[PDB]
């Protein structure tokens, strides 16, 4: 048969995650698409994104050690 | 990997997406910007760390990405204790700034293979003292070679447990108590395998990794990635959900923060994968006391899963997963309980509908499938 017993162990919690426990990232290098700025612009994106809230959002990548902030560059 | 710079103007469209967003920046500082005698030139950074203080911009920081693979990115060796000192000298410019309760979290190395977890300990008796997280990253597979066997693969799954204790027994060592955050993970490296890290059949590896995070004490896991290039997107190039995004936002609905256990009476256990916490209370349906159940059938045929003692009678809701037709496994598109989920339209997501079972019914769970059971009025003190 294919009937399956599950035991339970709820005397107290054993582990108390973030309730940002499930975040994401943006990889560095999309900071290097042309299109940067009209993708993350995405009102529907955002409507995506607000759903995950709460949550970390980590900008980091291979590139995040490739990437200079430049004060003047437009 | 050549050198880039970006503007204020892309520090700006970063930030009001994550604020807009409701999410917490956390922003990589390049850390292969080094002096003479291999410091971290830390100019440019102040230069960013000046910007975002003027805007007020509120952000977390990192410094560096994989550090254990510095030689074979840009043939600069930085050991442990260095990036430890590096990481002391950002959490001062952090200190003398506008948001000088600025979180730092650190290092962002790779599985704890023995060069990374030489790297890992070196780097936390050093600057473990100004870390708020350690960072480690994960990934099951290798995006060029990864095959659609390896995601339905238990022993594939079970890899990541050992990686797990490994990180914790280097953190025990030099800074007990400290958290633990997977800071990148996802189902494979390279940018994720093609056709099967954008499918329904990338969910076994992510809800698994989920499972086991919660259970042995990963406070935070950071999924690469939200958008992009990479096979291993939650959204797509159209920017519409795959299954994983779903899955994702189903978990949020459904599952607290109070972390419990969940197993199997038997021997095999290995194919039936089960986890245990107290349902999140802001679900508006759910009360104090009950419980969210989840649930990872690799095996090829239905199981029917019975509820211990006192919860055997108790009202259960059915959040079953299943591939859109007809592609399966390697499908892109999902259903809750029957109804395929989709967007109302740009700025609605749809309703994520319960399925009440019969109370005293098994929980009926199909061959390669993934389900959340609420078990409402559970009464468990625990989580009230
Ligand atoms: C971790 C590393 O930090 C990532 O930069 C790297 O991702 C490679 C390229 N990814 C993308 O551009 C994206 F986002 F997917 F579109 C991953 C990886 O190997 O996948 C990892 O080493
Ligand atoms: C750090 O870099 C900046 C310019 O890139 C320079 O002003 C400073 O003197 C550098 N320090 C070094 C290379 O030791
Ligand atoms: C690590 O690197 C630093 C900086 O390059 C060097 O001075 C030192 O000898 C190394 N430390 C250890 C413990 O090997
Ligand atoms: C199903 O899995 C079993 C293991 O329980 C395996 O040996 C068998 O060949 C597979 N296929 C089917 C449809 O039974």
């Amino acid at each position: 048969q294919d009937v399956v017993d599950l035991d339970f162990f709820t005397q107290e919690p054993l582990h108390l995650v973030s309730p940002s426990f499930l975040s994401v990232t943006i990889d560095a290098n999309l900071a290097t698409d042309p299109r940067f700025l009209i993708l993350l612009g995405s009102p529907k994106l955002r409507t995506l994104a607000r759903g995950l809230s709460p949550a970390y959002l980590r900008f980091g990548g291979t590139k995040t050690d490739f990437l200079i902030f430049d004060p003047k560059k437009e | 990997f050549k050198n880039s710079t970006y503007s204020r103007s892309s520090v700006d469209v970063l930030y009001t997406f994550a604020n807009c967003s409701g999410l917490d920046l956390i922003f990589g500082l390049n850390a292969l910007l080094r002096t003479a005698d291999l410091q971290w030139n830390s100019s440019n950074a102040q230069l960013l760390l000046d910007y975002c203080s003027s805007k007020g911009y509120n952000i977390s920081w990192e410094l560096g990405n994989e550090p254990n693979s510095f030689l074979k990115k840009a043939d600069i060796f930085i050991n442990g204790s260095q990036l430890g000192e590096d990481f002391i000298q950002l959490h001062k410019l952090l200190r003398k700034s506008t948001f000088k309760n600025a979180k730092l979290y650190g290092p962002d190395v790779g599985q704890p293979r023995r060069k990374t977890a030489k790297m890992l300990k070196s780097f936390l008796k050093a600057g473990g003292e100004v870390i708020d997280s350690v960072t480690w990253h994960h990934y099951y597979l290798n995006g060029r070679t990864a095959t659609r066997e390896d995601f339905l693969n238990p022993d594939v799954l079970d890899i990541f447990i050992s990686s797990v204790q490994k990180v914790f027994q280097v953190v025990e060592s030099t800074r007990p108590g400290k958290k633990v955050w997977l800071g990148e993970t996802s189902s494979a490296y390279g940018g994720g395998a093609p056709l099967l890290s954008d499918t329904f059949a990338a969910g076994f590896m992510w809800l698994d990794k989920l499972g086991l995070s919660a259970r042995m004490g990963i406070e935070v896991v950071m999924r690469q990635v939200f958008f992009g290039a990479g096979n291993y997107h939650l959204v797509d190039e159209n920017f519409d959900p795959l299954p994983d995004y779903w899955l994702s936002l189903l978990f949020k609905k459904l599952v607290g923060t109070k972390v419990l256990m969940a197993s199997v009476q038997g021997s095999k256990r290995r194919k039936l994968r089960v986890y245990l916490h107290c349902t999140n209370t802001d679900n508006p349906r759910y009360k104090e006391g009950d419980l969210t159940l989840y649930a990872i059938n690799l095996h090829n045929v239905t199981k029917y899963l019975r509820l211990p003692y006192p919860f055997s009678n108790k009202q259960v809701d059915k959040y079953l997963l299943r591939p859109l037709g007809p592609h399966g496994l390697l499908s892109k598109s999902v259903q809750l309980n029957g109804l395929t989920l989709k967007m109302v339209d740009d700025q609605t997501l749809p309703p994520l509908m319960e399925k009440p079972l019969r109370p005293g019914s098994s929980l009926g769970l199909p061959a390669f499938s993934y389900s959340f059971f609420v078990i409402r009025n559970a009464k468990v003190a625990a989580c009230i």
